[PDB]
């Protein structure tokens, strides 16, 4: 019997709180398919092959092939639409400065490599090797593959422009003209975004940069080692191949007739029954083509849904900072970086994770001079003998003054209010 | 890479795509003749990054744009007996 | 501008047309008209032609229904997106990037169109930018000061604090900054005077 997880019990009580005292920078990956293969089918070569006497009887079945061509052409144009609406989200092709110093953050594993002719990043090269004659054999039966409108180099250029914009300008280039800002100030803005103060970032800059660099290196190593991390893309390839193979396998089924080869049917028996067996074969092959087109339409709808999700994620996690929970990774979203993959996209999400929590006593309000005091921005904590006020996501105690509290009412309504002192900074200055 | 193209002159400039041929090649009717070219992704731009420089706007613009979404379609009904047997 | 809606309409028309054109196919029978088949053949051998015609027409109608179901699924997805946009852009203000237009979303107005909806999104676009020198923190009396809600800028000789999205310089005081630590941890700190409004 399968286990659901490891049991855990939280130490709930009326006046106990847990505050984190450290943090961790996490980078995680997400893989999303964007487009599928564009195929074209030749009716006459598939159904009757090279025998022109067969090609005559096809005209008595109506417009059954124009409809299939129309459906396949629609799928073909939809694929290019998908790719364009995922990757062409910027108007300017931004560049990165020749100097690659960004306050201690490396970025070398995701920036383009000038040595290689493809101008791909080190991580992008590894992706294109993991995801991977029969093609000519299928071509000689009426089944062809059309090339996509955007090449791999163009998509690499798009991702490079997105990376340069987000590294040099923050989120300003996604809402208008790009405005330059130093990178540590950008990441201080993002720390404000998740509810932590700026000094926490400015006083731990080296540690945070080292954690980010280690996380990126681990992403590289894990991608290089684990082979089954890209199975979402591989399935998209596999489902194509099977769909074609089955089609070919329908060219050797008798459908109740004497044999599968129509030339022997014509050369053996009289036309009165040759018509019947030829009609049986024609109906069977037309039915097989119709089935293929139907599951192709359903698969295209699924891929379109996936591509719409990918475009939303490009808008909301790379071009901005998101407050939606678990939309851009596990933790508190800080930023995201896009990478191009065969028929898809990969997102590297950088998030903040609290660590090393500690226990404290807590109170809702403080009673002083017969007045109730509430914290302006944080929470009241006690280390056992003294009371402080701190921010909620990081332990940093401070003295309770009239500059970080506010007053409302008296001490006769709040349940659990405690007694302490609220320090007025005006009196020491006045008496001195 | 999409095949053999006949009747179009290949030029060395780049424009926005008009008629997609494929593999980054588009075609257009300009000058008057039919030309084939490599599509341009966009305009080149560079951002002046440095240790301690910031850019701050002094004015703004109010912008109004449109978005069009389909909601419903036509409701159809079919009679079998009249369509098949008349 | 209104192509998308028109596309919907056109698609439906096409389908109907195709279905009608399937009534002139004989599917291997001797004729496309049932009356001719019944008036020219004796019933024991007239059943095969009627079987062929009936099966072909049933197949055509089934194909029509399947294509309609797939198109209905796509239209339903579009209508769900439209309803979400009506809730989040017209009945509120949205912080999601590029969801209610390009720029910082302010508000939206709905209009009705044949078989669809049109949204007018009103957004805010920054313009006419200037370069400035900036610092992360200010050193004063051996203490490090950080801006409460803005950013430190310099016009060349003097230091101000401004809001991040619109240029509006102000004097650095103890009311728009806060203190944390000393002047030997922050990288890039600069020396300047913080004004006390009380003394
Ligand atoms: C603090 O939590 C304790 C339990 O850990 C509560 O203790 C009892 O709670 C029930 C619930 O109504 C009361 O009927 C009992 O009278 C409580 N016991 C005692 C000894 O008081 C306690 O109520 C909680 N504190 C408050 C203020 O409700
Ligand atoms: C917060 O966590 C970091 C690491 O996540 C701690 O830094 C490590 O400190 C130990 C000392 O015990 C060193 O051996 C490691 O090399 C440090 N890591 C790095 C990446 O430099 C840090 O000390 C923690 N903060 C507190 C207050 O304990
Ligand atoms: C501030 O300005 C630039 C941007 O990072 C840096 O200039 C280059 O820095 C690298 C790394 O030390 C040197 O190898 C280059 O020789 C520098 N080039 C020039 C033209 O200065 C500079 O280093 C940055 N400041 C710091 C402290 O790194
Ligand atoms: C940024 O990351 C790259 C790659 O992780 C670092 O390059 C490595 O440098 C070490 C020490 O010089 C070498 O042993 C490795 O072989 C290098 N790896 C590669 C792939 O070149 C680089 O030092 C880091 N820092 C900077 C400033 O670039
Ligand atoms: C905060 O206090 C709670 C309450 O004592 C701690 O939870 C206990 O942890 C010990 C671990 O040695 C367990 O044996 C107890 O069963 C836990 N009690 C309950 C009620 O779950 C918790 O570990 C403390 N946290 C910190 C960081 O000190
Ligand atoms: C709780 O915090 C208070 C204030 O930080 C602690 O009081 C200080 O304790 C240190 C070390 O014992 C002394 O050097 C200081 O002189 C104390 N300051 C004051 C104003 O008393 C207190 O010890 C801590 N209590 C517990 C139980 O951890
Ligand atoms: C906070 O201080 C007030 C005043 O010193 C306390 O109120 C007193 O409570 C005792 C209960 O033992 C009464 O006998 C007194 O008459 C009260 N005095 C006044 C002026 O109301 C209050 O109890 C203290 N807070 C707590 C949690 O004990
Ligand atoms: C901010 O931009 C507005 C326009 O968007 C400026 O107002 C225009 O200024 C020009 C030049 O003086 C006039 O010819 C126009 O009549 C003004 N109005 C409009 C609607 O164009 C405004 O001056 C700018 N603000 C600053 C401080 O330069
Ligand atoms: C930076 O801004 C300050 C604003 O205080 C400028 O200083 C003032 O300049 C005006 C000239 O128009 C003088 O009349 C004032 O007396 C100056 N103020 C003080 C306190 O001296 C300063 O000139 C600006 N610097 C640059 C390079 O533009
Ligand atoms: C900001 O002011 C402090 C002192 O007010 C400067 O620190 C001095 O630095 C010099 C180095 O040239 C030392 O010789 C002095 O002993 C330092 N003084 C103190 C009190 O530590 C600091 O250099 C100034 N900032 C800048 C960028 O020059
Ligand atoms: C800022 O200065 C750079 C030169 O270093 C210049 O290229 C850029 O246009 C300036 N920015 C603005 C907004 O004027």
């Amino acid at each position: 019997t399968m286990s659901l997880g490891a049991e855990n019990s939280v130490a709930y009580s009326n006046n106990s709180i847990a505050i984190p005292t450290n943090f961790t920078i996490s980078v995680t990956t997400e893989i999303l398919p964007v487009s599928m293969t564009k195929t074209s089918v030749d009716c006459t070569m598939y159904i009757c092959g090279d025998s022109t006497e067969c090609s005559n009887l096809l005209l008595q079945y109506g417009s059954f092939c124009t409809q299939l061509k129309r459906a396949l052409t629609g799928i073909a144009v939809e694929q290019d639409k998908n790719t364009q609406e995922v990757f062409a989200q910027v108007k300017q092709i931004y560049k990165t400065p020749p100097i690659k110093y960004f306050g201690g953050f490396n970025f070398s594993q995701i920036l383009p490599d000038p040595s290689k002719p493809s101008k791909r990043s080190p991580i992008e090269d590894l992706l294109f090797n993991k995801v991977t004659d029969l093609i000519c054999a299928q071509k000689f039966k009426g089944l062809t593959v059309l090339p996509p409108l955007l090449t791999d180099e163009m998509i690499a250029q798009y991702t490079s422009a997105l990376l340069a914009g987000t590294i040099t300008s923050g989120w300003t280039f996604g809402a208008g003209p790009a405005l330059q800002i130093p990178f540590p100030m950008q990441m201080a803005y993002r720390f404000n975004g998740i509810g932590v103060t700026q000094n926490v970032l400015y006083e731990n800059q080296k540690l945070i940069a080292n954690q980010f660099n280690s996380a990126i290196g681990k992403i590289q190593d894990s991608l290089s080692s684990t082979p089954s991390a890209l199975g979402k893309l591989q399935d998209v390839v596999n489902h194509n191949a099977q769909a074609l193979n089955t089609l070919v396998k329908q060219l050797s089924s008798k459908f109740g007739a004497i044999s599968s080869v129509l030339n022997d049917i014509f050369s053996r028996l009289d036309p009165p029954e040759a018509e019947v067996q030829i009609d049986r074969l024609i109906t069977g092959r037309l039915q097989s083509l119709q089935t293929y087109v139907t599951q192709q339409l359903i698969r295209a709808a699924e891929i379109r849904a996936s591509a719409n999700l990918a475009a939303t994620k490009m808008s909301e996690c790379v071009l901005g900072q998101s407050k939606r929970v678990d939309f851009c990774g596990k933790g508190y979203h800080l930023m995201s970086f896009p990478q191009s993959a065969p028929h898809g996209v990969v997102f590297l999400h950088v998030t903040y994770v609290p660590a090393q929590e500690k226990n404290f006593t807590t109170a809702p309000a403080i009673c002083h001079d017969g007045k109730a005091h509430f914290p302006r921005e944080g929470v009241f904590v006690s280390n056992g003998t003294h009371w402080f006020v701190t921010q909620r996501n990081f332990y940093e105690p401070q003295i309770i003054t009239t500059d970080n509290t506010f007053v409302s009412g008296n001490c006769d309504v709040v349940i659990g209010i405690v007694n302490n002192t609220v320090y007025d900074p005006l009196q020491p200055e006045l008496d001195s | 890479r999409a095949g053999c193209l006949i009747g179009a002159e290949y030029v060395n400039n780049s424009y926005e795509c008009d008629i997609p041929i494929g593999a980054g090649i588009c075609a257009s009717y300009q000058t008057q003749s039919i030309i084939a070219y490599t599509m341009s992704l966009g305009a080149e731009n560079s951002v002046a990054y440095s240790n301690n420089s910031i850019a701050i706007p002094t004015n703004f613009t109010i912008s109004v744009t449109t978005e069009i979404l389909p909601v419903s379609m036509t409701k159809t009904s079919v009679d079998c007996t009249m369509y098949i047997c008349g």
